[PDB]
DNA sequence: GCTGTTCAATACATGCACAGGATGTATATATCTGACACGTGCCTGGAGACTAGGGAGTAATCCCCTTGGCGGTTAAAACGCGGGGGACAGCGCGTACGTGCGTTTAAGCGGTGCTAGAGCTGTCTACGACCAATTGAGCGGC
DNA sequence: GCCGCTCAATTGGTCGTAGACAGCTCTAGCACCGCTTAAACGCACGTACGCGCTGTCCCCCGCGTTTTAACCGCCAAGGGGATTACTCCCTAGTCTCCAGGCACGTGTCAGATATATACATCCTGTGCATGTATTGAACAGC
């Protein structure tokens, strides 16, 4: 069979943040069953505000709304940050 | 780093270590042995107990008593015997159904516990040697000696003085060890080239235990040819032709032909460790071969003790043992430990083993950096094709690599030309010969394969099986959930027998006209529940009228339970070998059932652990009680009779549940088995040398005859033997000139080779006395030396020497420098055969110089 | 404010719960895990009314939000 | 009467009724603060209200119970603020 | 009477009117 | 604040290492709604990028200082659950050979 | 002539089928799904009644109140553990008894 | 807003079952919230289901072992006959 | 023997020094004998109804191989989610 | 070591390590015996029983800290079965 | 004259110093091992571009609901006191748990061997969506 | 409660894709044996902890009075939410092409470890010096 992951791309942000250290496969199955979780919490919630207002559309606004409601505390405003920033450089690029 | 968090954590410390530190050798019982006569206070009263004792050997055990013994650790040992001892005379002398037959093994039992512990004072051999300092301030000469039957732990210190008292034979064969002229450091370098090889035409005089036979010489002579090559090969002779004493055979020529001394590693399965040491006692006394096996603490004693000289040493340390016999366990358990060992050759007993190239064996053995590799294995079964290819790959790495891994078909063009171009290309490695051509000597074995009716019980539970009707098989268990995810496995074991299931049995006692104490019913319920049993009985009688004996081999232990309960019954007496019988157990049970005067009958076998490379040729009858999925095993099973030992027909019989699947796994063998047979400066001389010469004269005195001996031992580099004759008789004649030149200047220090301040007449004198000390003793007692007496010849008296020393002093002085030369005052002190070893000290006053000038008095007055 | 939660009402609830006896000291323990729960409740109802880009509060998303915490209440809508 | 009983009385009186237990007002004044820490003139629908006090009131409720039986297991009748805390960090609220 | 629960539910006795003549 | 979105992918573009292109199939590919705007997978990979980023310093500073060179899942035990908001966010996770926090 | 009543049920099988189609769900609904979820809705609803009217009776009322329905679910084990973190407006506690 | 409702259904099945006795309108309304969770409840477990197994289509295999996952007991029993059954006549229907 | 081997019980498995060993890692100083017995039935019951929609997992898909992911997901039903072993 | 300390010297190392502390074949021959009731003969790949394994054992710990706080309230030392049937309640085990 | 004792000369025995040889220690050099980088090939998914339709965004209007104030009445809440009950602390005793020790049992890892079940691939057919038109039921007001 | 109107459901036909069915292949799952070692179990004994009992003091609950606030009714105004309509922009779908990621092999670079060589120190042996004992000869006395 064949499969694909996040692996890649927990390594390149592990080389941004402790370069010379490494990780464990075991420990890359967890990150990867993070990122798989998280994904679908945020997506799960943003579905339910798009019903839940009747629109058809899951937009930036949707994916904002359900981060400020599933990251508790300074997380949350954190990943906001980053979300509209990343937003900002991908319209302008 | 790149990224940086934002987040106004608190710093943490995240280390979990911690230490606890906040929170911060005596003569107890170790066994009871046996019991005489002087409840539990009767046993006080009565009794005296045989103590065997810890951090002493059974040497030290004593005869005691509660009183005697006081309060100490270990008295629950002692309790928990009494209790019992308590329960045997109970039943010995109470129980009204104890049977005659009963009480005979009842005292049977204690003669069978007893030849145990009987052993256990034997020494087996010495392993060093120390001086112990007393709290007196002198000193004891001690053996670290290692008990019969015992591992390397429980091995004691000694007094040395009682252990050659005890077992002269082993310390002479431990000073031999110490003294070894093959020790690995002295090995051969044939880095380069190895040298040609001529055959054999009779078996080397250094094979010391028998007669090899034509064919075992012609299997030495192809191995030390494939050697001289370079060429690992395989030992594929069929079972039972003699490749363990042709393995030791070609190991001892290696060493004393070609002087490959050097760590060879043998790796066997593990019921056959003593017959591997065993045949090198008998074969090849000479070697150092060690045996690793045993708990950590033992085999970690075998690697302190036994692996190096000088132990303690910290670079490029260097092997005391020419060979290492070692089960497959160890080499996984200490991987480590011996994978660093630079291993000159490797033989693999039983190599089919290694079939799985995937196995953890097979990698561990491979990254072993041994020089060369041999297989030694009767059926190298080609189960399939990948699994020859294994082997041959792991005798060749990267040379003669077999990627063409198709399978053989039935019939194909493409099939014949592989298969014959494979045999060709395989045949110049894999040496093979088969008793009918070998051997005609041995009687011919015979195979007869029984055809069995289920019994209605067995017919029942294979039905139920087939269709599944778990509801009946629950009823069956009574409740017991029945499951069914290996069908074949049930399948085989109601054709072997219904008491395998767990409540079969009771179904068939609850017809309590059978049951419980009814000794006649509850055998005739065991035998006729199966048919195999039915035909067992009327086999086993048979035999037992015409007086076999029988080796009964299955693949499921608790079918081996079940027969020996069922011999038990029948009162027959029969040994049991399967993989949970300990070394030592198995070990016993072998040697009783070969013993000529053995009384046990039968021999219930396990086919993995019982069919590989055991002994049994006293029987000469096999029952496969059920056949293997691979034909080899009880090929190897029926082998274990048909030793080169045997001396009658052997008589093998299968037997087969017919319409069961038990043809089926038949019918897949043969077709295996059709598929296996259709596969089948040397002159040049230094300063050093020049004084190691002269060391060595002033040592052996006239060393031109030892001179093979002193190259061997290093006590002179490797050099040509004329040129050391040449150097010798130069300086003897060189020392007698400068003595003539030091008398005709009178009316003795020179110069050789630009060799200063050596001494002539040092030199002529000891010639002389040692020349005259040989004359003397070979003249006397050339056979028993021991033996030698000076007679009335008194000479003066010791200096107020601080030791009681006499002419006999003197005598087995003169015998230790006889022995080992003049200045040897270490091994002459050592030497207990002397018994001066309490004499004699480094501020004391026989010291070294006093000894040497002491026997330069005798042997003067011995000349006067 | 949190003093509005009297301690008679406070009574009354530990009644309804089957307390026997209450020990003075449970009135402030009962007001801060109120205020704790209804800042939890209140925090997520305004996220759902303020992305809905309303200004009022409705029961609709006061059950959303307590379908959230785990906790739906049947009988106002949802 | 016998002496004490009325506490007993109680608990059966309010067991039996339905009736919300926080007058209506106060509760109300309660979460305009806390919702006007949040985000200043919000405006509820007045279910909505109603909807918070009935999930609070459940709430308080069921953690009162678990508090009573925290006291009953300390062989003790007076529940006491441990109480209180050991429910909700059994019930996993120390948050 | 109409649709009837095959449940092997027990008997329940759903009455709450209580009285106080045990306190009294 | 900037970025040359010279490359292609629209990782770059946004300056993400986090694949965009994975999380818009995913999320059109999930049935979350009819319908999904360009700036979603975005702000998603962003935001997904920078909690395992956190996640990640967390468990290195475990690892570097237990003095081992590799993240174990010991380490994400030990960051997670010493943070109160990764705690919260992971409050009902098991990971699989992560122990207890140890009692200090 | 209705859906509904072809399988004999009283709950609406077009109403079932458009909310399975309106929540998107999945991408394909079956004709067979929304017939097997209005019956299960069904009986789940007349049990729910069923204990209610029940509960109603024994109060000697005529209407079902939220303190009935309080009543049968919380009596009932199992409906008390589908509806175990559900909270029901108006109802009461069960008497201790 | 024309807001649907369960009201007249719920109304048809109490009085099969009881049909002496009234509903007041709140208990109607927790009733109508009831219906609704429980559906939620199903089709999102019938929708995690066939995700699951890749497949595109919720069926009545679905349903059926989203109301064994999410029912207790003998309400799962119950619940799979009387859906089957439904189905059943449904199918041997126009 | 053929017939003298006691079969236990496969609860009984879960022996008295590995819940001693669980609640260590709890940090219980001290254990009343009677804990082990209840410690059992407690693991009997949150294994049972895990297993169970697990196998209904399992038996939807129409295999017979119960598989790491459908555990994961009888797991994440009751709100147990487990990092490492997929999904 | 001092008396007494050996309890805790076994929490300090138990909290250390993190390997699994029941034994893997009895614990999967429960798991087998416990499925078997569901559905007969049923395979089972060995990530699934060490997923099982890990979820119960971690459960079982935080039971035991739970079961700990209440002994500690009643101000014992000792863990009395009743500690874990308040713990179970109050977490709505039941 | 011979013998015994004393005196003198010589040889042996011991201690110390020097020389020689071996062992240990440190540094330099080379080899060994492992990982990363680069090249090549293949396959798949993303990116880019174009088109059309629908959804969202914007604007306007209307109506309902929420908020704020006022007034009166009644019940609830708050304050205060006294007495009794319950909580807490201290003490004693008995049992149960825990620690040590010996012995037995079963787990863990490695191997053996087969078979079933999972996973993938290909083809064909039926079912579900989409679109249009018609019919019947549900909501709303009289 | 009944009747009228509107909106959603139902009916029919067509088209395309998904699912079902069949076959094939390989991996992983099941059972059992071998071998070792550590863990688990049985048993005894001693001490500590749990539980019962008693006493005392403080806090809570019952009761009465007084005070305050909540609730109910009513009125008014404005804001916000909801609905309707139109238009524009965004996203889905399709097609084509490029790039990245998987994948493996090979070579080179980097880092660590092992081995070789040199120097220092310690141990042992030999030689020389000094002291003491032994041996030989001479002298004295019987
Ligand atoms: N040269 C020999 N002389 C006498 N007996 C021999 C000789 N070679 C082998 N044997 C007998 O064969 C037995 C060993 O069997 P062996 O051939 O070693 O098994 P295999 O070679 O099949 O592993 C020994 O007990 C020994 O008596
Ligand atoms: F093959 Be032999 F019998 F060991
Ligand atoms: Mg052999």
């Amino acid at each position: 069979t064949r499969k694909e992951s996040y692996a890649i791309y927990v390594y390149k942000v592990l080389k941004q943040v402790h370069p010379d250290t490494g990780i464990s496969s075991k420990a890359m199955s967890i990150m990867n069953s993070f990122v798989n979780d998280v994904f679908e919490r945020i997506a799960g919630e943003a579905s339910r505000l798009a019903h839940y207002n009747k629109r058809s559309t899951i937009t930036s606004r949707e994916i904002q709304t359900a981060v400020r409601l599933l990251l508790p505390g300074e997380l949350a405003k954190h990943a906001v940050s980053e979300g509209t920033k990343a937003v900002t450089k991908y319209t302008s690029a | 780093p790149t990224r940086f968090s934002n987040r106004q954590n608190k710093t943490v410390n995240y280390n979990i270590d911690y230490s606890d530190d906040d929170l911060l050798d005596f003569h107890g019982i170790d066994i009871v042995i046996n019991h005489r006569l002087k409840d539990l206070n009767n046993c006080k009263e009565n009794y005296e107990f045989l103590i065997k004792w810890t951090d002493e050997s059974h040497l030290h055990n004593t005869w005691e008593t509660y009183e005697s013994i006081g309060q100490v650790r270990g008295l629950k040992r002692l309790d928990n015997y009494c209790k019992q001892f308590i329960i045997e005379d109970q039943q010995v002398r109470l129980d009204p159904y104890v049977t005659a037959e009963d009480i005979e093994i009842m005292d049977m039992e204690r003669e069978r516990r007893l030849d145990e512990f009987e052993e256990f004072h034997v020494p087996e051999r010495i392993i060093d040697s120390q001086r112990a300092s007393l709290e007196d301030g002198t000193s004891q000469l001690q053996y670290l000696v290692k008990w019969r039957r015992l591992n390397y732990d429980e091995a004691t210190w000694e007094n040395a003085t009682d252990i050659v008292k005890l077992a002269p034979e082993q310390v002479k064969h431990f000073q031999n060890r110490e003294n070894s002229k093959i020790l690995p450091q002295y090995s051969s370098n044939y880095t380069s080239q190895r040298p040609r090889f001529e055959k054999l035409s009779v078996q080397p005089p250094f094979i010391k235990g028998g007669e090899l036979r034509d064919f075992q010489l012609t299997g030495i002579n192809w191995m030390a040819f494939l050697w001289s090559k370079g060429d690992n090969g395989i030992l594929a002779d069929e079972m039972g032709l003699g490749k363990t004493v042709q393995t030791v055979a070609f190991i001892s020529w290696l060493i004393f032909a070609r002087r490959q001394n050097g760590p060879h590693i043998i790796v066997v399965p593990l019921s056959t460790m003593p017959a591997w040491l065993d045949t090198f006692e008998k074969w090849a006394p000479d070697l150092n071969c060690i045996c690793y096996m045993g708990n950590q603490k033992s085999r970690d004693t075998i690697r302190e003790y036994e692996f190096y000289t000088n132990p303690r040493a910290k670079g490029k340390k260097t092997m005391k043992f020419n060979v290492l016999l070692t089960t497959y366990e160890y080499i996984l358990k200490d991987r480590a430990e011996l994978g660093s060992i630079k291993w000159q050759f490797m033989a693999v007993d039983e190599a089919h083993r290694l079939k799985n190239a995937e196995s953890s064996l097979y990698e561990s053995l491979n990254s072993f950096k041994v020089a060369n590799r041999m297989l030694i294995t009767g059926t190298p079964l080609q189960n399939n094709i990948k699994e020859l290819a294994a082997l041959v790959n792991f005798l060749m790495p990267g040379r003669f690599t077999i990627d063409q891994e198709i399978d053989f078909e039935n019939q194909d063009e493409e099939q014949e030309e592989y298969i014959h171009d494979l045999h060709r290309r395989i045949q110049p490695f894999i040496l093979r010969r088969l008793k009918k051509d070998v051997e005609k000597s041995l009687p011919s074995k015979t195979e007869r394969i029984l055809r069995v009716e289920l019994s209605d019980v067995q017919t029942e539970y294979y039905k139920n099986i087939l269709t599944k009707n778990y509801s009946a098989l629950t009823a069956g268990a009574k409740g017991g959930h029945f499951s069914l995810l290996n069908i074949m496995n049930e399948l085989k074991k109601a054709s072997n027998h219904p008491y395998l299931f767990d409540n079969a049995e009771e179904r068939v006692l609850q017809k309590f006209g059978d049951g419980k104490m009814t000794r006649e019913n509850v055998l005739r319920g065991l035998i006729m529940s199966s048919g195999k049993m039915v035909l067992l009985d009327q086999l086993l009688t048979r035999l037992k009228k015409d007086g076999h004996r029988v080796l009964i081999f299955s693949q499921m232990v608790r079918m081996l339970d079940i027969l020996g309960d069922y011999l038990s019954i029948k009162g027959i007496n029969f040994q049991r070998l399967d993989g949970t019988v300990p070394s030592a157990q198995r070990r016993i049970s072998i040697d009783h059932f070969n013993s000529p005067d053995s009384n046990d009958f039968v021999f219930l076998l396990s086919t993995r652990a019982g069919g590989l490379g055991i002994n049994l040729m006293t029987a000469d009858t096999v029952v496969i009680f059920d056949s293997d999925w691979n034909p080899q095993a009880d090929l190897q099973a029926m082998a274990r009779a048909h030793r080169i030992g045997q001396k009658n027909h052997v008589m093998v019989y299968r037997l087969v549940s017919k319409d069961t699947v038990e043809e089926e796994v038949l019918e897949r063998a043969r077709k295996k088995m059709i598929l296996e047979y259709a596969i089948i400066d040397m002159d040049s001389i230094g300063e050093s040398e020049v004084r190691a010469l002269y060391k060595a004269i002033l040592k052996f005195g006239n060393l031109k005859e030892i001179l093979d001996e002193l190259i061997a031992d290093g006590t002179l580099p490797v050099k040509s033997f004329e040129k050391y004759g040449e150097t010798y008789d130069e300086m003897m004649e060189a020392a007698k000139d400068c003595v003539h030149e030091e008398e005709k200047n009178r009316k003795v220090l020179f110069n050789f080779k630009g060799v200063k301040s050596l001494n002539a007449e040092s030199l002529l004198s000891r010639v002389e006395d040692l020349k005259y000390l040989k004359n003397l003793i070979n003249s006397n007692y050339k056979d028993d030396p021991l033996k030698f007496s000076l007679g009335n010849n008194t000479p003066k008296p010791v200096q107020n020497w601080s030791s009681n020393w006499t002419k006999e002093e003197d005598e087995k002085l003169l015998i230790g420098v006889f022995k080992y030369g003049y200045g040897s005052w270490t091994q002459i002190r050592d030497d207990p055969f002397l018994g001066i070893t309490d004499k004699i000290f480094l501020k004391k006053v026989p010291g070294a110089i006093h000894l040497g000038r002491r026997v330069d008095y005798l042997l003067s007055f011995l000349r006067g | 404010n949190i003093q509005g939660i009297t301690k008679p009402a406070i009574r009354r609830l530990a009644r309804r719960g089957g307390v026997k006896r209450i020990s003075g000291l449970i009135y402030e323990e009962t007001r801060g895990v109120l205020k704790v729960f209804l800042e939890n409740v209140i925090r997520d109802a305004v996220t759902y009314t303020e992305h809905a880009k309303r200004k009022t509060v409705t029961a609709m998303d006061v059950v959303y939000a307590l379908k959230r915490q785990g906790r739906t209440l049947y009988g106002f809508g949802g | 009467y016998r002496p004490g009983t009325v506490a007993l009385r109680e608990i059966r009186r309010y067991q039996k009724s339905t009736e919300l237990l926080i007058r209506k007002l106060p509760f109300q004044r309660l979460v305009r603060e806390i919702a006007q820490d949040f985000k200043t003139d919000l405006r509820f629908q007045s279910s909505a209200v109603m909807a918070l006090q009935e999930a609070s009131e459940a709430y308080l409720v069921a953690l009162f119970e678990d508090t009573n039986l925290c006291a009953i297991h300390a062989k003790r009748v007076t529940i006491m603020p441990k109480d209180i805390q050991l429910a909700r960090r059994i019930r996993g609220e120390r948050a | 009477p109409t649709r009837f629960s095959n449940r092997q539910n027990k008997t329940v006795n759903y009455n709450i009117d209580y009285s106080d003549d045990d306190l009294l | 604040g900037k970025t040359r979105a010279k490359a292609k992918t629209r990782s770059s573009r946004a300056g993400l290492q986090f694949p965009v292109g994975r999380v818009h199939r995913l999320l059109r590919k999930g049935n979350y709604a009819e319908r999904v705007g360009a700036g979603a997978p975005v702000y998603l990979a962003a935001v997904l990028e920078y909690l395992t980023a956190e996640i990640l310093e967390l468990a290195g500073n475990a690892a570097r200082d237990n003095k081992k060179t590799r993240i174990i899942p010991r380490h994400l035990q030990l960051a997670v659950r010493n943070d109160e908001e990764l705690n919260k966010l992971l409050g009902r996770v098991t990971i699989a050979q992560g122990g207890v926090l140890p009692n200090i």
